[PDB]
């Protein structure tokens, strides 16, 4: 392999449905209803993949009247204190869901064409193959900009942060939900041409 | 009778003259590697309006070379420089799906820009050094005298310079990186990086199945072929002269 992202299964036409009835379908199995959701996806760890970053951002935006709107889903295991910080934020909110065991490629292809958001807070990251996915089921990605994610994502595809800064992630979240009218739908397109422009 | 079918002919092959043309400039048009695509789109551009349309007339359908003689050497010139620089940017492209396929790591966007440019500049540079040699080199004359027609000067230091410069060593070059594009094309270490090399696989095939017939059978010439009857040298040549027209129907095709 070359890591290169296969257009054959990562494809949205494996999906059935409209994007907002197979959201609202996910929010459903856990409790929740119709907000903004966002997702990440990757091991729990300090200083490569970003949960902590992710952690604080929300940890910030709790405190926000737009934090009501907004759905988080955390998905991954590893470090044990944060998969208990994790799981804190998961009891003390109901727009907090966390997932902590390994998901099969057609479930997350699911997520991905469903779920709108991608937050890929990387502390570095070699080849994005998390944001290739994400894009091309038409998630928009929120990443550091690292590595290969600044590579991937243009000016018009998605939005880019300094890395390790949780303040600059929540302000990104936060413009990203400002960033939420009719216009997504031409934000998802553009990724999902640029995705496949790395097959 | 004979001549009804030469007039079919002739007519078909001034029409694929100007499909050539158009073609190519259709190509260039809408990129204004897309350099190398534009260099190569020049060449074949320049090989269809210069190239081509004088040999059809003077060495295909057989009118007289009654032309002024002092263009007879630029007619040569811009042939020998046109298919050797088309031929190089075949390769030169070739260069880059190989170097995109095996040096995937060192091969940023800034050092891929900067070997295309200068891949293009040695193209042009080689192609004039090849078309104008016998000139700076000043071994010789460009035309072969004591004809009343004009043909490439044939004496033999010439030949083997200009015949090693435009298709022996692009031929090993591409006979070098084949291997590895031909095994990206079928997918054996994605599905837009497998078309990249499908296309250019099919270029270098259609470029070493279009030239080869004419260099080939011009090595054997010296060797005792002092008959290979000129009607197939013509074929030969115009058959190279198709790889002008296959080149735009390949790319406009992924
Ligand atoms: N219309 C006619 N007759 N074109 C030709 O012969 N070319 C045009 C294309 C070409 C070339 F791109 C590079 C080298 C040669 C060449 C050759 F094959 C034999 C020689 F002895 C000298 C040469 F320069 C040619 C010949």
């Amino acid at each position: 392999s070359h890591n290169g992202i296969d257009c054959s299964f990562w494809n949205e036409s494996y999906l059935t449905g409209s994007r907002d009835e197979r959201k609202k379908s996910l929010l459903s199995k856990f409790g929740m209803d119709e907000g903004v959701t966002f997702m990440f996806i990757g091991r729990f760890d300090r200083g490569q993949k970003g949960v902590d970053v992710l952690l604080k951002a929300i940890e910030i935006l709790s405190s926000k009247k737009e934090f009501q709107e907004m759905r988080f889903i955390i998905i991954g295991k590893g470090d044990p204190e944060l998969e208990g910080w994790a799981r804190s934020l998961e009891e003390k909110h109901g727009n907090v869901k966390v997932i902590t065991e390994m998901l099969s490629r057609e479930f997350v292809r699911e997520l991905y064409g469903s779920v709108d958001f991608v937050i890929i807070p990387s502390y570095f990251e070699p080849f994005g193959l998390v944001a290739l996915e994400a894009m091309c089921l038409g998630a928009i990605p929120i990443a550091s900009a690292v590595g290969g994610l600044r590579d991937i994502i243009t000016n018009e595809t998605g939005i880019l942060v300094k890395a390790g800064d949780p303040g600059e992630l929540a302000n990104a979240i936060l413009k990203a939900l400002e960033l939420s009218r009719s216009d997504l739908s031409k934000f998802r397109e553009n990724c999902k041409k640029r995705a496949m422009s790395f097959s | 009778l004979l001549s009804v079918f030469g007039v079919l002919i002739l007519t078909l092959l001034g029409f694929l003259v100007a499909a050539t043309f158009a073609w190519n400039l259709l190509v260039l048009a809408t990129i204004l590697p897309h350099n190398l695509v534009a260099s190569m789109a020049v060449s074949n551009v320049l090989v269809a309006a210069l190239v081509m349309p004088l040999s059809l007339v003077h060495e295909l359908s057989g009118r007289r070379w009654q032309l002024g003689r002092r263009l007879c050497q630029l007619w040569i010139a811009c042939d020998v420089l046109c298919c050797t620089a088309s031929i190089w940017n075949v390769t030169a492209i070739a260069l880059d799906r190989y170097w995109s396929i095996t040096r995937h790591m060192e091969y940023t966007l800034r050092t891929r820009k900067c070997v295309s440019n200068v891949m293009i500049a040695l193209t042009w540079a080689l192609s004039a050094v090849i078309s104008l040699a016998p000139l700076l080199f000043g071994w010789g004359e460009t035309y072969s005298e004591g004809s009343e027609e004009c043909q490439v000067s044939r004496e033999p230091s010439y030949a083997v310079f200009s015949t090693v410069g435009a298709f022996y060593l692009p031929l090993c070059v591409v006979l070098f990186v084949y291997w590895k594009i031909y095994k990206a094309a079928k997918f054996r270490v994605e599905q837009k990086e497998q078309r990249a090399a499908l296309m250019v696989g099919i270029l270098i095939g259609v470029f070493v199945l279009c030239w080869a017939p004419f260099f080939l059978t011009e090595l054997i010439s010296p060797l005792c072929s002092c008959d290979i009857p000129a009607i197939w040298k013509s074929i030969f040549l115009w058959l190279g002269y198709s790889n002008s027209f296959f080149n735009p129907l390949i790319y406009t095709a992924f």
